[PDB]
C-alpha cells in the first residue's frame, strides 16, 4: 500500500529552522508528486508547496514563498520539507501528502500521520502535580503545572479508573510553560477507603510522577 | 479564500445534514473528513464522486462556486470535521456534533494544594463538568472584586457516551497574593441554569 511515514516531534527556539522528513513506499517514488500541508492547533489546513522527485522541482505558495524549502532523496524515497526563520504561530503538526492519481494532483488520498513542531524559546522541564481534593458524587483531581513542551499523559489508578475521567488540554501560560488538570468523578462514599493516584508521565523530561489524591 | 459555513453544526443522529462551502474562480472541488488527532480522509473528489470506500449516504454537489456536501442520514462515525478544498486552497471547516438535550454543569471548586503553596505559587481550580451546549462563562471573584486577566480555561471535545462537554478554570497567583484575600468564588453562567451559579470558599 501506498504509505508515509513522518519523523518525530520537533522542538525550536524562534528564528531557528526544522527539517521534517515523510518516507514514501509502496508506490514507484518518483511517480507522484509529494505535498506539505499544516494544521496549526485548533486550525484548518494550510498548504505549503509540492516537490516533484522526479527531478526535484518544487512551487509554493506566497505566504511561505521565501521561507520554505522541499528537497527529496530519491535514492531513500523520502521527501523532505525544511522552514526557515521559525515563529511561535509556525506552531503545528505538519503532513505531507500524495495525490491520488499522476493526472489529478491535488487529491489527496494519502497522508502521513503529521509531525508536531512547537516553537518555543520555553526550557524542556518537567511538571510538577498537585492533588485537587475532594471537599453522593465527589470530584477530586490533579493539576499538572508548569511543563514544557507538550504532551503529558495522565492516567488514574495506573489505567484503572477510566470512567468519569476528564483530562483537558493543556493551556499556554504566559510563562511559556504548559499546564493542565485532570478531574474525576466518583461516588463519594468511596472517598475514605478507594485510593486515588493520578499517574502523570512527560516523556521529554523523562517525569513520571503519582500524587496521591487525599480528602 | 473559500469559506465553509457554519464552523460547526449540532446534528442527531439519523437526520439529513448539508455542509456548504463557498468558492471564487480566477484559474473541481474535493472534501475530507477528519478525526482529532488523524490526519484527513479523502471522501469526495471531483466535486461529486465518492472515495473508494466511502458509504453513498454521502454526495457532493456543486455548482458555479457553491459546493454541498449532504449526508442523508448521520451517523455516529460521521461526527468530525469536514474540509473542502480546490487546488491549493482549503476551506476553514465545519465540525459536526451531536445535539442533545441542555445539561447543566456540575460546578466544583478547588482551592491550592499545601504542595503547591509551599511552591510559591496558588492555583483555584473551577471545574464545570457535563453540560451542553458549549457555551458557558466562568467569572472569578475574589472578596467580591470580579477578576480578570489572572485566569484561563480549557475545555474538552464532546464526550463519546453523553454528549456533554466539561470545562476548567483555573485562577493563578502568587502565594502573597492568595494569602491577602479571604472570599475566592467561581461564578458559573449556563443556558441550563435559571440563573448564575456560585461556588466559593474561604482560605
Amino acid at each position: 500500500q501506498v504509505q508515509l511515514v513522518q519523523s518525530g516531534p520537533e522542538v525550536k527556539e524562534p528564528g531557528a529552522s526544522v527539517r521534517v522528513s515523510c518516507k514514501a513506499t509502496g508506490y514507484t517514488f518518483t511517480d507522484h508528486f509529494i505535498h506539505w500541508v499544516r494544521q496549526a492547533p485548533g486550525q484548518g489546513l494550510d498548504w505549503m508547496g509540492w516537490i516533484n522527485p522526479f527531478r526535484g522541482g518544487t512551487n509554493y505558495p506566497q505566504k511561505f514563498q521565501g521561507r520554505v524549502t522541499m528537497t527529496r532523496d530519491t535514492s531513500f524515497t523520502t521527501a523532505y520539507m525544511e522552514l526557515n526563520r521559525l515563529r511561535s504561530d509556525d506552531t503545528a503538526v505538519y503532513f505531507c501528502a500524495r495525490g491520488k492519481n499522476s493526472d489529478y494532483n491535488w487529491d489527496f488520498q494519502h497522508w502521513g500521520q503529521g509531525t508536531l513542531v512547537t516553537v518555543s524559546s520555553a526550557s524542556t522541564k518537567g511538571p510538577s502535580v498537585f492533588p485537587l481534593a475532594p471537599s453522593g458524587t465527589a470530584a477530586l483531581g490533579c493539576l499538572v503545572k508548569d511543563y514544557f513542551p507538550e504532551p503529558v499523559t495522565v492516567s488514574w489508578n495506573s489505567g484503572a479508573l477510566t470512567s468519569g475521567v476528564h483530562t483537558f488540554p493543556a493551556v499556554l501560560q504566559s510563562s511559556g510553560l504548559y499546564s493542565l488538570s485532570s478531574v474525576v468523578t466518583v461516588p463519594s462514599s468511596s472517598l475514605g477507603t478507594q485510593t486515588y493516584i493520578c499517574n502523570v508521565n512527560h516523556k521529554p523530561s523523562n517525569t513520571k510522577v503519582d500524587k496521591r489524591v487525599e480528602p | 479564500v473559500m469559506s465553509q459555513s457554519p464552523s460547526s453544526l449540532a446534528v442527531s443522529l439519523g437526520e439529513r445534514i448539508t455542509l456548504s462551502c463557498k468558492s471564487s474562480l480566477t484559474l473541481y472541488l474535493a472534501w475530507y473528513q477528519q478525526k482529532p488527532g488523524q490526519s484527513p480522509k479523502l471522501l469526495i473528489y471531483s466535486t461529486s464522486t465518492r472515495e473508494s470506500g466511502v458509504p453513498d449516504r454521502f454526495t457532493g454537489s456543486g455548482s458555479g462556486t457553491d459546493f454541498t456536501l449532504t449526508i442523508s442520514s448521520v451517523k455516529a462515525e460521521d461526527l468530525a470535521v469536514y474540509y473542502c478544498q480546490q487546488y491549493e486552497y482549503f476551506g476553514g471547516g465545519t465540525k459536526l456534533e451531536i445535539k442533545r438535550t441542555v445539561a447543566a454543569p456540575s460546578v466544583f471548586i478547588f482551592p491550592p494544594s499545601d504542595e503547591q503553596l509551599k511552591s510559591g505559587t496558588a492555583s483555584v481550580v473551577c471545574l464545570l463538568n457535563n453540560f451542553y451546549p458549549r457555551e458557558a462563562k466562568v467569572q472569578w471573584k475574589v472578596d467580591n472584586a470580579l477578576q480578570s486577566g489572572n485566569s484561563q480555561e480549557s475545555v474538552t471535545e464532546q464526550d463519546s457516551k453523553d454528549s456533554t462537554y466539561s470545562l476548567s478554570s483555573t485562577l493563578t497567583l502568587s502565594k502573597a497574593d492568595y494569602e491577602k484575600h479571604k472570599v475566592y468564588a467561581c461564578e458559573v453562567t449556563h443556558q441550563g441554569l435559571s440563573s448564575p451559579v456560585t461556588k466559593s470558599f474561604n482560605r
